[PDB]
Formats: C-alpha cells, structure tokens, sequence
RNA sequence: CGACUCUUAGCGGUGGAUCACUCGGCUCGUGCGUCGAUGAAGAACGCAGCUAGCUGCGAGAAUUAAUGUGAAUUGCAGGACACAUUGAUCAUCGACACUUCGAACGCACUUGCGGCCCCGGGUUCCUCCCGGGGCUACGCCUGUCUGAGCGUCGCUU
RNA sequence: CGCGACCUCAGAUCAGACGUGGCGACCCGCUGAAUUUAAGCAUAUUAGUCAGCGGAGGAAAAGAAACUAACCAGGAUUCCCUCAGUAACGGCGAGUGAACAGGGAAGAGCCCAGCGCCGAAUCCCCGCCCCGCGGGGCGCGGGACAUGUGGCGUACGGAAG
RNA sequence: AAGGCUAAAUACCGGCACGAGACCGAUAGUCAACAAGUACCGUAAGGGAAAGUUGAAAAGAACUUUGAAGAGAGAGUUCA
RNA sequence: GUGGAGCCGCCGCAGGUGCAGAUCUUGGUGGUAGUAGCAAAUAUUCAAACGAGAACUUUGAAGGCCGAAGUGGAGAAGGG
C-alpha cells in the first residue's frame, strides 16, 4: 500500500504521464527481463533494452525459443523490432510487427563501458539488501 | 469642501441621494496635501507634515519626505524602518498621522465600529456567514 | 405569507451573503498545522518550558465573575520589586511583567 | 567534421573568426544548393553546419564575457551586464551588512540583559 | 539575389563586392510580396553575370 | 436608401491596428486605441467585463522572461556556475 | 459547497454503538450469518498471547 | 490599396504565407488527427478586415 | 393481373441516440508565495531539408554551452558511431545570447528626420561626405560645476 | 565701480542613484449607485455593497492605552466560541443591530522630539593604502553636510547627577 | 492625545507546484477533453462555436477486370 | 440474434431521482414537393479543332447589341 503523500494512485494521472514521457524516462520503462541463465550470472532482475541484444519472444503470435536480435527499438511507440519477426504486406513487402519490451526475454546483453557500470549498480544495491537481515 | 462632479447638478437617483453642494470628503486637507506630495515625487517616502498658513481659498502646509536609498536613510538602523518596502507610498493607503485620523480607528468605545483591522475589515468580519462544519 | 400560530421572524438574509461564507474544510487541516507550531517551537527552544512565561494570579471583573482566579499578563513591577528581581532582566528569568497593572 | 566546443577553448581571438568567417563560406554555398534542384546529401548539411556555427559564436561570446568579468574583478562601479540581476526586488534590498546593524543603544541592552536559558522543576 | 530587408542600397553594393570579388553598377531594390527584399545587382561592363554566375553555382 | 443603398458608401475606415495591442482598434481621428488606451500610459481594463480580462491578462502570451524567472525561483536565484 | 457534509453523534449513542458492536462479536451466529467463515476456530473471543 | 504602407504589407505577406495546405507527409505522422488545414481564407468570402 | 395505399416482420440506407471507455474538468486541501528601466505583462514579425496550425524558439532563431544521463530521432530522407576522445538522445538548467513595437526612452510615429562622440577606409580634416559603434526621455535625490539677484551684508572706491 | 560671503533660486546628455508599468484572489485609502424589499412610495432597505480611482505584500492593516470598567477589578493587536439576533436604531413599519467581562489560538515589546549634559564627541563623499576571498569595512589624508543642532546617555513603567 | 516602529495566531475563487474525492462523464463537466479564447461575427467596445472513439497490430485492401473517372465485381489482410 | 469488457441481486446509505406538452433547448427528419421556381436591360446561327463527352470552350464566317455622359481606354478609396 501506498504511504508516500507526493506520489499518485488515481487513473488518469499515471496514465497522462506514461504516454507524455520523456524519452530519458521512457528507456526507463521500456524494460525486459534477463534469461534464467543470465541473471544467475549477473544476478540483477532485468534491463533497459536496447539496439543490439538477442532476444527472445515469449507471450504473443510470434512465440517459443527463437533468439534473435533487436534491430530498432521505437520509444514513441513503445515498440522494439526484432530481426526475425515480420509480417508480409499485401503489397509483398515485408514489413517488422512491432512487440513491446515486457513480453520479451533477452539472452544475451550488449555489453559496453555503460552496460558493465549499469550492470555493477544493480547488482551492488542488492547485496545492501541481503545485508538487513541480521 | 467638495462638489459632486455630476453633469448641472443631476444626480438621477432617489431624494437622499440630491446632495449636490453640501458634500464634505471624508478625508481631510492634509492628508489631500500628503497625497499630492509623494505622488509627484514616487521615489520619495513620506513621513508626515504640517500646517503654515492659510488664507481663505489656499491652504499651505510643509510636506516632509525621505529619500530611502541615501546612505545617511540606509546606515543608522534607527531609520531603515522607512527602507522596507512594505512603506511604499503611505498616503495612499493612509498611513500617516495627518492620514491615519481620517480611518477612524483607535482604542475606546468611541471607536470600535473598526475594531478589528480597519474599517471595513470589521465589516466584513461582522457580515460573513460563519457557518461551522458539524453545525 | 405568515400562517398559524408561530413565531414573528428576522433572518438577517436581505445582504447579499454567499459571497461572505466562511466554511471550515481547512479546520482539521489547520489544527494539524498548528499542532506542528508548537511541537517545532518547543523542540526548538531549549529545556525551557513550553507554553511560554509564568502568569500571575488575577481575579476576574464584573460582578458575575468576581469570585474566581484568572491567569493575568504580567506581575508587575510592584510584585517584582518585593520578590526583589529587576524589571527587565525578569523577562530573560522566564517571568512575564506587565507594567499597567496596578495593585 | 564535427565542432566541439570543449575544442574550440583552446583557441585564440584571431583563429575563431577565420574559422568562424570559413563556416559562414559553406553555409551561404548549401543555400545556393537549396535554392537550385539542390543535392539530398547537401541539404541535410545545412542544419549541421549552422548549430556549428552557434558553436563558435558562444565560444567567443563566453571567452569574452568572462574575459573581461575578470577585468572589472574588485573595482568599484562595474557594468550594469556584469551586476547580477537576481530579480529587480532583490537589489533593494539592504545588504548582508546593513540589516546587522543595531543602534548603540540596542547593543548595550544586549549585552547586559542576555537571554539566558532555564527549566522549571527544582 | 533575395536580400534581408534591412538592407539598403549601399550595404548590398558593398556586400556583393567583398562576398564575389566584382565591380557593382547598380543596384534596383523591390519586396516581393512573399515578404522578403529582391534586388538586382547590375554588373559593372568590365565584368560578366554569366561567368560570375558560374562561380557561385548557377 | 436606409438600408443596403448606405452599405455602399462603407468606404473608408475608422480604426487601424495598434502599436502596443494589434487590434484594429486604434482610431485614426481619436488616436487613442479601443482596447488598450495607446497614448495613456496605463492599460484600459474594466472589472465590468471578465472576459476582457481574461483575453489579455497574464499567461495569454509567450512569457518570454517569467518562464525563466518561475524557473530561477525554485533554486534560490543562482549567478555562479555548476561544479563539473 | 456549503451543504451539511457532516453530523454530530452524541457520544454516549457513540459508546452504546460500540458496546453493542463488541458484544455481538462475540455469539457466534451473528457473527457467521454475516460472512465470516468462523466455523474451525475455537472459542469465540479470540485471545492469543501478548507475545503476537 | 495600390498605396500601402509598410506595416501593411508585411502583414498581408504574413496573411499570404500562411495560406497552404497541410503537406502529405504529416498525415503519415504518428498520432495526429489534423487532415486538413480548417483556417483556410478564401480571398472573395472572408475578409480581414484591415 | 398489375399499380397505389395501409398494418406488421426481415434486409439495406438515412441518422448518431444508448452503452462501454477518458492524457479534460470541477471541488476541497497542503506547500511555497517569485514581475519590470539590468526594458516586464502583452503585441508584431521571423526562424525547420521537405512544415499551413498548435507547440518551442529569436538572425547563435524547432535551439548554443554546461551538468546529469548513456544509444537514439522517425512521416520520409540525410549524416557523423565515434563512447579507455568529447557521448546520439532526453531531462535539468547555474554559463552565454535574446529582432521590432510596448512604462518605451533622441524627436515623431509617416521604417519619417536628426544631434554630438569615437572607429575602419575616401577630400589623409575643420566649414553637415560611406559603413559601424557609443550617446541623447521625463520626474527626482545627494553631491559637483557654471551664475542669476535695486535679496541681506561686509570690505572698498 | 570692483571683490568676498551668505540667503533665495536657476541650468547641465554633470558623478552616482532612484520613481514610472503590469498582476490585483486576499489587503489598504477614497468614490459610490440603482434594481430590489416595504405588497404603492419618498425616510428606510438593498449598501457604504456593484461599477469607478489610487497604493502595496507574501501577507496587509492593526498594535503597546488620552482603554475596559464601577468590583475583591482587569491590562497592546489580531482570530475563534460565546455574549446575541441581545442593549440600541427604524414611516418604532419593513427591516437593521454592535460591545464589555468569560473560554481559547498566539503571545513581545520598544524608539524619538522635547528638558538638561558631554569643546559636534556625528554622518556622507573622494583618494591611496592594512588586507582578503564572493566585497564590506573599523585604520590614513582631503571635499562637503551640520550649531536654524548630527551623535551619546534618556521616554512617563518615571529620568538624571 | 495631537510623533514613530514591531514578529506570531488571521485572509487568499489570481500564481507556481502538489495530493485527493460517496463529483461530471463528450447536449454532461470549465466557454474550451481536439490546431479554444480557435474559426467566424461586429467600424469598434464586445460576442464567441462546432468538434472524443479503426484495429491487438496499418497488417490502410497488392494483383485481375469493367468504366474517361467517381464507382463496382472478384482476389486478399484481420477473431471480425 | 447482434455486440466485444465489464455487470448485477439482497441489507442499509446518498441524490443533479422517472416526461408528451412549457410559441421548451440542442440535434435529426418528414409531408408540402420533383411542386414554387431557375422570365429586368431585343439574339443568335453554321462548320471545324481539341475531347470519354459540347445549346454553353476556342477558332472561322454570318447575323446583332453597347454607340465616344459606352458594355471602350486609365486611376483614387476599398479589396489583398
Ligand atoms: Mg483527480
Ligand atoms: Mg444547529
Ligand atoms: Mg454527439
Ligand atoms: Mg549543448
Ligand atoms: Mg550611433
Ligand atoms: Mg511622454
Ligand atoms: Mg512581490
Ligand atoms: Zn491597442
């Protein structure tokens, strides 16, 4: 329940800034969980995807173990487009079907310099909570 | 005293109200020569004045001012009192003793018809609909 | 427009009166406020005592109220002056001193 | 080409305008090109090259400005840009200074009837 | 040329001069109604349009 | 001869556009404005008409400097530079 | 916006209310013909340890 | 007018610019819903006025 | 027989009711409570590769620098992926910049007409010769400089 | 006749500052109707409200008694609950209508002119410096203000020697 | 008394930020859920609207055919 | 049967609580009705070309009108 007396609950105001978010805040929400393997790796939930992971669908039509990389991901839609998912037109060209990033499973991270000091925090900040159980 | 600017001396209302030319403004000379004082100088504060003749159709009186912004004003903390800037024109909201006799205010039984505030503080005090919330 | 047996009546409504109403939905909101005015004064403060200066005992006027014992203003520089403490230095002891009033 | 500005500090006055003077050549040509049938590639240029060019100009305003801040540093009367301006109500109030002071009739209540501190059970 | 509209006569002639290195013999203003100055920079005989032309890109 | 005959000598006009308002309201022969008052130095507005207020007051514009100012207040109104 | 939102209950009736709230808490039949499935628990007033 | 002055005339240019349909490319945009400029002034039905 | 008219029902049309949704209100409440000559509020004009509006901006014009962030923007093109350079984008915003009218300020408001001062070149210039820069509103305070008076008076002739 | 002072005044694109306009929910100073009610209408009521005009601020205004009281007396202002639809006003018709005790919120007090006293013991501005950051000075020497009275101790609860 | 300052408790339907509701649900609720003080009207002061909804995803109906085209008849996308 | 995401019963509570009328408000649609009417200032006709298509376009010829206070040739105001 919430208790903080700055922070919404009503409907309409978390809705009004979820489609009117910054682009900064919308890398943010736009995540998607790690693979079992790989978060007993780096033993960190899931990440803020972006252009070159591989990547696995695992709700929709297009489902069922089939990594394949992301190619270019939509924040204004909320959308990624995966390498191997498409759709052919009615004109013949093939076209990417746009899926969002909770329904998605990455398998294997790109890293950089970011992505290891990303990784790092997140990883540091849940030792801090293993550490309150005394 | 004052007419009443009113085209030949129609007022278009109810008798009461033909009063052309025996109407007084209830605020005195003095603080009408306050007035017309600090008005021509604005970046002048006004403390208070006095009377210095007379004659039958002028009246003279010798208005004192203060320059806030003089360093003999801005030193001396006895006299930065009048450099706060909530003292911005004081005889236009009738604040100085030649000024402030013409509100009516004071202590006494003769003067509480502005007994909280002002004048129409009291009224609004006394006319608002206080109505409670469990009532 | 009256009727039967009732009472004669004067509501004072003949003013125009709802632009002077005064509804207390802040009146919660404000007694939690200043509820927070005094605990922020008292922790404030020191180990001096909240709720201000010592008052002195003072009997109420007009003969309705008489009979009875008011906390006051101020002692007084009487009353300090054979307790033997100084007029001013009584205010900064924590004792309230009201000048105007006589014995 | 790209311009940064954490570059461009490192320059002199006389090197700014030739190089500020050079980027005003291209861009008057690509409005040539734009005004013609014009090239795709030429087009998209143009924007890159005019946010280039604010590049030099802030560089040369900021190595300015502050050139010259640190002329007017401890002098009295300094220029009306170079005051700061922190809203109009604010540069009249008194000052830092002024407000503290206390008539020498106040200073001596002061320092002999002090307030003290105290508590009230024994 | 289409000139910014606060430019006269003697800021053009001297800009066409230092910007293209040639002789200015007159100079014909006009605000075409789209809102911008017009003006038509007349060539002193010494030197031709049609190679200066060339120069500049049309 | 009333009516649509006196529409026809509807030739020549009365008021242009101010220079403090752009209104078409700032009459040639009077040479004051209808909605602002241009020569007189003060703004013509009238509590008779809330409308009136509310097309011209405050927050109907761009804001070009109390966009900046609401902004500077909510950190104290700072002068020297951040920290890198 | 000034309607009556709110009312007065005289505090004795508010203290009657909450004798009679309590006490029917405690038979069995009330308190299961209103929902509470109360039928494995043991006796009625539920008293655990000052240690929960 | 044939006799205009200059604040005149670079009102009506302003009023002339502005005078345009929308272009094609922006009905292919993302979340609009404007599909035809609904300020259009036709020059013999609505009149500036000055 | 057919047509016409009428009453019911199916099916199609006209129309946009009902229902379901809601980035909008409205009410109450809390916290702060900040414009302007250092040119406000407002107005006008302009600015995008393709852009009329709304929005954002001011000839540095759909944004510059900086800090934070850390790979997008997207209707289509285009271009740098460089990030153990400086790093896309977006938020923040403390540096710089901010055309014209407006209290509006050289004078007028007709982009009309000046006046001094200095600068780069032309008469190497005074006596009205191109561009640029600075200055020139009213009130009023303290001080300065200049000086009016058969005002009061001194020392004189 | 000249020169010097001072008083009254001028001028300047003088050196350095200031005022203007906006917003106006609340707040302060004035100005101010009528519809309406009285089953008509003039005094009255609407209402010292609407409109008009001027000034501010984060609050404003008020405020340390030329008070309330009439007894065993309270003790600046502001706000609340009462007092109270009461004393009173009024074609005594319609209507209008405060306060003081009392209970609370909050609580904080002070300064000058004058009367005398101290050799004007005082302030502004400029100049170079102690020595400094983010600039303000107590220290130094000149130009003014000022005796037609700056500064100190003092305010009615008394004060001074 | 005819001179002066002074915080707190108090007022706030304008402002900048916020939280909520036994509220309203596109003839309602602000005039205004949208290019709303907008188009448009009046010489001017002033007046001042209409207008929400494809689908989960444009996958927005390629290709054939009749017709000068609108408009069809097939084919196709979609759970529809 | 359509439709495609929410809704209802019972016990208490709370209203912006139920329409046929108000020359009611806003929106929609009929009969009248393929009806009144597309009649001020004398007037058109032949061939051809372009064209999917011509009483109306262009051209050629014929017939006519304005008839120099014009149905001719230029402007101010206004329009933009
Ligand atoms: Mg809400
Ligand atoms: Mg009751
Ligand atoms: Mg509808
Ligand atoms: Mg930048
Ligand atoms: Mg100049
Ligand atoms: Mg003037
Ligand atoms: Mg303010
Ligand atoms: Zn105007």
């Amino acid at each position: 329940m919430k208790f903080n007396p700055f922070v919404t609950s009503d409907r309409s105001k978390n809705r009004k800034r979820h489609f009117n978010a910054p682009s900064h805040i919308r890398r943010k929400i736009m995540s998607s969980p790690l693979s079992k393997e790989l978060r007993q790796k780096y033993n960190v939930r899931s990440m803020p995807i972006r252009k070159d992971d591989e990547v696995q669908v695992v709700r929709g039509h297009y489902k069922g173990q089939q990594i394949g990389k992301v190619v270019q991901v939509y924040r204004k839609k909320y959308v990624i487009y995966i390498e191997r998912v498409q759709r052919e037109k009615a004109n013949g060209t093939t076209v990417h079907v746009g899926i969002h990033p909770s329904k998605v499973v990455i398998t294997r991270l790109k890293l950089d310099k970011d992505r290891k000091k990303i990784l790092e925090r997140k990883a540091k900040s849940r030792q801090v909570g293993k550490e309150k159980g005394k | 005293g004052r007419k009443r600017p009113v085209p030949k001396g129609a007022t278009y209302g109810k008798p009461v109200h033909h009063g052309v030319n025996q109407l007084k403004f209830a605020r005195s000379l003095q603080s009408v020569a306050e007035e017309r004082a600090g008005r021509h100088c604005g970046a002048l504060r006004v403390l208070n004045s006095y009377w210095v003749g007379e004659d039958s159709t002028y009246k003279f009186f010798e208005v004192i001012l203060i320059d806030p912004f003089h360093k003999a004003i801005r030193r001396n903390p006895d006299t930065q009192w009048i450099t706060k800037p909530v003292h911005k024109h004081r005889e236009m909201r009738g604040l100085t003793s030649a000024g402030r006799k013409s509100r009516g205010l004071g202590k006494g039984h003769k003067f509480h018809h502005t007994i909280g505030g002002s004048r129409r503080a009291a009224w609004r005090r006394r006319n608002t609909l206080q109505l409670h919330r469990y009532r | 427009a009256p009727s039967r047996n009732g009472m004669v009546l004067k509501p004072h409504f003949h003013k125009d009166w709802q632009r002077r109403v005064a509804t207390w939905f802040n009146q919660p909101a404000r007694k939690i406020r200043r509820r927070k005015a005094r605990q922020a004064k008292a922790r404030r403060i020191a180990p001096r005592p909240a709720s201000g200066p010592i008052r002195p005992i003072v009997r109420c006027p007009t003969v309705r109220y008489h009979t009875k014992v008011r906390a006051g203003r101020g002692f007084s520089l009487e009353e300090l002056r054979v307790a033997g403490i100084h007029k001013k230095v009584a205010r900064t002891i924590g004792i309230s001193v009201d000048p105007r009033r006589r014995n | 080409a790209k311009i940064k500005a954490r570059d461009l500090r490192g320059k002199k006055k006389e090197e700014l305008l030739k190089q500020l003077d050079d980027l005003k050549v291209e861009l008057s040509q690509l409005r040539v090109a734009k005004v013609t049938g014009g090239a795709a590639s030429k087009l998209s240029k143009i924007r890159v090259v005019r946010k280039s060019i604010a590049r030099v100009l802030t560089v040369i305003n900021q190595t300015q400005k502050e050139n010259l801040r640190k002329f007017y540093k401890g002098k009295k009367y300094k220029p009306l840009d170079l005051r700061p301006k922190k809203t109009r109500a604010m540069r009249r109030r008194l000052n830092k200074h002024e407000e503290n002071l206390k008539t020498k009739k106040q200073q001596r209540k002061e320092r002999l009837y002090p307030l003290r501190k105290y508590a009230v059970k024994a | 040329f289409i000139v910014d509209v606060k430019a006269n006569k003697h800021q053009i002639k001297q800009a066409v001069k230092k910007l293209y290195d040639i002789d200015v013999a007159k100079v014909n203003t006009l605000i075409r109604p789209d809102g911008e100055k017009k003006a038509y920079v007349r060539l002193a005989p010494d030197y031709d349009a049609l190679d200066v032309a060339n120069k500049i890109g049309i | 001869t009333k009516g649509t005959s006196s529409f026809g000598k509807r030739r020549n006009k009365t008021h242009t556009l101010c220079r403090r308002c752009g209104s078409k309201a700032y009459h040639l022969q009077k040479s004051t404005c209808g909605k602002c008052g241009y020569p007189a130095k003060r703004k013509r507005k009238y509590n008779w008409s809330a409308k009136a207020k509310r097309r011209n007051t405050t927050g109907t514009g761009r804001m070009r400097h109390l966009k900046i100012v609401y902004r500077r207040f909510r950190h104290g109104f700072r002068e020297g530079t951040t920290p890198k | 916006t000034w309607r009556r939102w709110h009312r007065r209950v005289n505090t004795t009736q508010k203290r009657y209310a909450i004798c009679s709230a309590l006490a029917a808490s405690a038979l069995p039949a009330l308190v299961m013909s209103k929902g509470h499935r109360i039928e494995e628990v043991p006796e009625l007033p539920l008293v655990v340890e000052d240690k929960v | 007018s044939s006799h205009k002055t200059f604040r005149i005339k670079r009102f009506l240019a302003k009023k002339q610019k502005q005078n345009r349909p929308i272009p094609q490319w922006i009905r292919m945009k993302t979340g609009n819903k404007i599909r035809y400029n609904s300020k259009r002034r036709h020059w013999r039905r609505t009149k500036l006025g000055l």
